[PDB]
């Protein structure tokens, strides 16, 4: 079946920098999109960014620019997504979803990766 | 598959299309997007389930019939019996082998048509303002190809106030 | 950017109850509206992508409905394994724009 | 195989081609008119008369044969004639079917075939001289009368002669 | 329903093709020229080899059957027997023909495709440096030193330089 | 079956307007075009004009140009003619005719409808 | 104006005799004439239209041919019920010209 | 069954102009294309011209560009040779090749017009 | 012009040997070399065309391959009908020039 694994807990210091990864398996990484979206406890669902696997395609929220960067590894069916200069704001649990394509919905989301930023 | 499309100037299929059979997709200046084409994937759908109308179903009652296993061996009437039913058995297996070939060839020639439909209809919708590239891609030459002058591509598109032949379409480097 | 409501934040219904949970947008975003299951644990799930069309895998109790800039979805036997928040999504214009939430809760 | 000409980019049949099953129609300064094309109707005509050759008339001589209505009840012998007769008519009822709805799809195909053909050989008849406007008639951007309105229908189209002023009217204008 | 290459807009036939069955026939600066394209030739070669494969070849054993002549005149088991093989003969017999017919119509709907496929293959390929004569020839408005010629045939054609240079000839006076 | 049902006699003054009517049944009124012809007792028959239903296509002959104006009414599925000047040389049998087009003959006629303009 | 003029304006015949209505035009039509039958109590129908094809109830015995400027109509089994006045009319050229007419008679 | 009947032998005065003929026989003369190939007693086979015979089109070798003239006559399905100027250096054998086109190869050939030109 | 050679002038073989005849050419033909035998009497026939294919009436004996500037004619086996002159000719640019010719002999 269809699955995103996802890291579970990671511990970043404020002010660094940190590469989340989610693997892909059970389809063809190439043909599917692949979405970043990121939860806080007092807040809703929010979008970050789109990535197309097939040409390395980017188109990021206005909130999150210069915020994150998505990039893939078609090698080992993985999606990265970069976070540059964490602050207590960006401490929230962020989903990763594949989709179809951009204006498609997400198919099937993965286990998503708590980020606690604080010292 | 005659119509030379789904195998043809297509390279390949697109996974992910989970709405419909047939659609849209671009990259224009305001990102990516994907859109189906309800006509012709009704229409495919339409004749397929048709002939699962034809198919499905439509069982004839047979109540009593002759005996087609025989335990014993008597001669003239058992050899005409089991050669009778051979005889039923190899004609509905032909038949059977038949119809199937058939339809499916003729699904495949209306999958291929139906392709070609939508590619010649969006092509005699854009006129002069488009050029095909041979990959069943269609060049867009003026300005918002399908933001906002291109979701008028389910019947209505002007073709008119976008007669930009002068930016790519006619123009030396 | 096209702001997602959901009045209904918490919502309170009991089992075998039709609970309708109505997200309402700015302006017609065009029969695309997504519903999202987020359950207490964690796990986000896809229920009705667009509108009215069940995703692979969800049972028959879910359905959706609405057109234009109001949308609704339906449980019409919602049992234990039901309580979880929900979400309400556009695919119209980027960017994309979740809602606030939904949680129901057992009376 | 539908090639999407019959209920594609041509609307509606036109009731009033009381001649030939194809034809033109053209809109000029000397007014309207219009008129059949022979050689398409011909085609189509003769393929459907050539199915009705080999369907009408031909009828297979059977003489002699076993009894297929019975007033008394034996038993094994009369439930193999009845099993027997039974299986021919259902077997040449299913050949009877099949070969309706073929002949019928076939006929269809090439009457949408035939349509699709003539509307490329007019097309490709005129180069730059006339737009598809995908409603089947074509914007022809010269003067046109009716001699060469019926210089396209006729075959003896010259494109070259017009091709100036079709082209100083396709794009500049 | 035949699209309109073999037998209509491809005129007369080559007869020079002693390699393959479609292919390009040229006429460049350096001289006129004929090749073969193995693509289409393939493919119509192995739909029709696997026609062949279908009927050649393939026999079902039948070992012991009934008696069909009969020296003796007798009553109902030897009409039946009688019956049973004429019903036999002449179901197979309608299966033959509405077989030989179906695969022959086919056929032929698949040169022509594979025709047609072949010509629109290169008239995307050519782009608007070329234009449609309707003899089936394209009438290339660059000169080239038939690398053209060559990259048109495999697929490695582009729009090159010989871009601007043929609008300008296709678009004069 | 296909009818076109006319008036039978209308006695009107001269240099007055009348307006002819030819009611159409049994058949597709847009599809075909009406025709019609006017014929003297002492003449042959004289084509005036043609309409088509469809879009109210107008084009008269030379001689009627100015004396013949032909008007459709889909609703009804009516033809009119709207004489104008009516002097004793108008004085003849106007007929009607559905034709297909333009340039094809006319299938089914009026009963015909007699004009004697006179006082 | 192509002009349309018929030979015999009055033609005599008895019953039960082939009668053959010529008909001339000023320019060359190529099939576009056609044959209208005036009946004498004013009632017009079409017999033969572009010169060969039979109209819809006209029995087989009205027939007709011709080519370029000469034009003929055949009447093979002149009966009592076939007494009226015939017309020609071109389908060429604008406006549509027809003929002086042919009204035949029981000698 | 096909074959290029071509003459015998042809005793030619140096200095003088010859016309060798190779009738065809056996095919559709229009549909093939006709060669001339020239083999000296002591050197190999050289190719000289080739005309089609449907619209008379003519490409000659570089050497042999003012030495032979190729015309054919469809009513007689003959293809001609008009060589001009013989010298010692054109005595040989000169061949008549049906093909396919231009390109493709000389499928069938004719006996060989032996050319003694001598005095 | 395209320089065409054939370094084995003359090759002695006898019967039932596999002759290998070479053919080698100044620039790249693509495939477009073509085997022509001559018998002593002048009859010149066509036995391989496009190095691979063989001509209608050709033994099965004779075959051909290579690609780029080397090709080969190989002879199973030899027969006294066999014994010929052998000529390579390209079918890539003009003028259409042939190969040396090898004359087969015997040991
Ligand atoms: C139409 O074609 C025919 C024969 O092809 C000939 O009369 C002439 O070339 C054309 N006539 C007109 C009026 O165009
Ligand atoms: C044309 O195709 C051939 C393969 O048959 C190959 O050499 C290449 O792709 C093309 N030729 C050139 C010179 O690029």
């Amino acid at each position: 079946q269809v699955q995103l694994q996802q890291s579970g807990t990671d511990l970043v210091m404020p002010g660094a920098s940190v590469k989340l990864s989610c693997k892909a398996s059970g389809y063809t990484f190439i043909s599917w999109w692949i979405h970043w979206v990121k939860q806080r406890p007092g807040q809703g669902l929010e979008w970050i960014g789109e990535i197309d696997p097939s040409d390395s395609y980017t188109s990021y929220n206005q909130k999150f620019k210069g915020k994150a960067t998505l990039t893939v590894d078609k090698s080992s069916s993985t999606a990265y997504m970069q976070l540059s200069s964490l602050t207590s704001e960006d401490s929230a649990v962020y989903y990763c979803a594949r989709s179809g394509y951009s204006n498609y919905p997400f198919d099937y989301w993965g286990q998503g990766t708590t980020l606690p930023v604080s010292s | 598959g005659i119509f030379g499309a789904i195998a043809g100037f297509i390279e390949n299929g697109w996974e992910g299309m989970v709405d419909g059979w047939y659609g849209f997709r671009h990259q224009n200046s305001e990102g990516r997007g994907q859109a189906a084409d309800l006509k012709s994937t009704q229409a495919a759908i339409d004749c397929i389930n048709g002939k699962l109308n034809r198919l499905i179903g439509k069982t004839n009652e047979k109540f009593h019939q002759i005996e087609k296993e025989f335990s014993e061996v008597e001669g003239r009437i058992q050899d005409l019996e089991k050669y009778v039913e051979d005889t039923k058995i190899d004609l509905w297996s032909y038949n059977a082998e038949l119809l199937v070939a058939l339809e499916n060839q003729h699904t495949i020639d209306l999958t291929d048509s139906e392709m070609n439909k939508l590619f010649e209809k969006t092509k005699k919708q854009l006129r002069e303002n488009a050029e095909d590239m041979g990959n069943g891609c269609f060049k867009i030459y003026h300005k918002c190809d399908n933001a906002c002058i291109g979701s008028i591509r389910n019947g209505t598109y002007d073709h008119d106030v976008y007669r930009d032949e002068a930016l790519n379409n006619r123009f030396q480097i | 950017d096209i702001q997602m409501t959901q009045t209904t934040s918490s919502l309170s219904a009991s089992l075998g109850d039709r609970v309708t949970i109505s997200c309402s947008a700015s302006q017609g975003i065009s029969n695309y509206l997504n519903w999202y299951q987020q359950k207490p644990d964690g796990t986000v799930k896809l229920l009705i992508y667009y509108t009215s069309s069940l995703h692979s895998g969800v049972p028959s109790r879910f359905s959706g409905s609405g057109s234009g800039t109001d949308y609704s979805l339906t449980i019409s036997n919602l049992e234990p394994e039901d309580i979880a928040t929900y979400y309400c999504q556009q695919s119209s214009k980027l960017p994309w724009t979740f809602g606030g939430g939904t949680k129901l809760e057992i009376k």
